[PDB]
């Protein structure tokens, strides 16, 4: 299974934009999530 | 309904006088008149 007050969220490329077109959308995201200390912590990337 | 239909008849004797062997005069009919599926290639982050 995996935990109790935790999330497990995918980032999709549904248009074709690329593999560098979709890690510059995930570090866009993950610094936007940092911002929310109050509402998000943990938030990081699965692969590598 | 049976339609006319284009027979054409490939001799082997007088090819191999030429020096042509039938598996490239079939490939070349083949290919021309019917199209052949060479391999894949990447379209876009596709397998096309």
């Amino acid at each position: 299974l995996g935990t109790a007050t935790g999330f497990d969220f995918e980032l999709i490329d549904q248009a074709g934009l690329g593999h560098e077109k979709l890690t510059q959308a995930r570090n866009q995201l993950l610094a936007e999530a940092a911002k929310h200390p109050d509402m998000l912590t943990s938030v990081r990337p699965n692969g590598l | 309904e049976d339609t006319p239909q284009f027979k054409i008849d490939i001799d082997q004797e007088k090819a191999q006088a030429l020096g042509v062997s039938i598996n490239d005069i079939n490939t070349t009919l083949g290919a021309a008149w019917g199209g052949s599926y060479v391999n894949d290639f990447i379209d876009r982050g596709r397998v096309k």
